[PDB]
């Protein structure tokens, strides 16, 4: 059916990240941040993405 | 005192308390120090007493992780 | 004596900016964005800075 309002928000947020980062095209990485922020795997057996400090450091260290 | 091999583990344990932003070092962080990285010579994890003792050291690592996620806080300023 | 809540929050928000920018360290501009979000000049003719997305556009001109 649809890309969903949920992702209209995530992808637009990814676009905001691109502006923050001075990058002209949307990076999948920026999608990972916008995406992760919406999601939350709150299992007692948590798999919820490690928060932003670990996520960002590892992102900055990519390649 | 401690030699370098023990100090590495002890250092890692304290580091792990900070990696989990916890105010104090707990036995669980030390157990986590025992299982840091897959480097065979590490008696605390791979060429260990555990395998010789007929136990699964990765399963044990899952136990350790299950316990690490139960640490009550990860607050930055309160850590260490 | 203390930075208070006032600057505690600013510096903590500056860290949030690192996550936004993929910056391994807090930058003076992160501090400024955070500072601009919370601080204002309380005068009979009170003023505040343009929102930080506009400000970030200016930040990106330097380096």
């Amino acid at each position: 059916i649809t890309p969903s309002y949920a992702l209209g928000k995530v992808l637009q947020d990814a676009a905001k990240i691109q502006k923050q980062q001075k990058d002209s095209f949307i990076a999948q990485d920026h999608i990972l941040f916008a995406l992760f922020n919406d999601s939350s795997i709150q299992q007692i057996f948590k798999e919820a993405q490690v928060d932003i400090e670990a996520i960002k450091q590892q992102a900055l260290e990519l390649r | 005192q401690f030699t370098e091999r023990a100090l590495t583990i002890l250092t890692l344990a304290q580091k792990l308390a900070s990696d989990h932003q916890h105010p104090q070092l707990q036995p669980i962080h030390i157990l986590a120090a025992f299982i840091e990285t897959p480097e065979d010579g590490s008696v605390p994890y791979l060429q260990n007493l555990i395998e010789k003792g007929r136990y699964d050291y990765d399963l044990f690592k899952k136990v350790v992780n299950r316990n690490l996620v139960r640490i009550p806080q990860q607050q930055p300023a309160p850590a260490e």
